[PDB]
């Protein structure tokens, strides 16, 4: 479970095909730890984008 | 410390977003790293505007 508090005057971003590395194509990212049967952790990055 | 970093007086570094690019700015999207103090150069900028 994850909560999260958006900001509605935030613009829709200049630089449209969606990537990884450059900063300017998502409005935030989020990270949660989880972990697997055999007890190793993963990482997912959720990225929110208007 | 020797290597530069910013480490308490116990000997544990801390923590932060590191700083990449020309111009440098910070990327909240990130690992957290150490922070580190450089011995590097500064780089010059062409003149664009008069």
């Amino acid at each position: 479970s994850m909560q999260i508090n958006l900001n509605s005057t935030d613009p829709v971003p200049s630089k449209t095909p969606f990537s990884v590395s450059d900063a300017d194509s998502y409005n935030k990212k989020g990270t949660v730890t989880v972990y697997d049967s055999q007890g190793n952790a993963h990482d997912m990055n959720v990225y929110f984008v208007k | 410390d020797e290597n530069r970093n910013l480490v308490n007086m116990q000997g544990m570094q801390l923590t932060g977003y590191p700083a990449t690019g020309t111009p440098p700015t910070i990327q909240q999207g990130a690992n957290p790293a150490p922070i580190t103090i450089p011995n590097t150069l500064m780089a010059a900028k062409s003149t664009t505007t008069a």
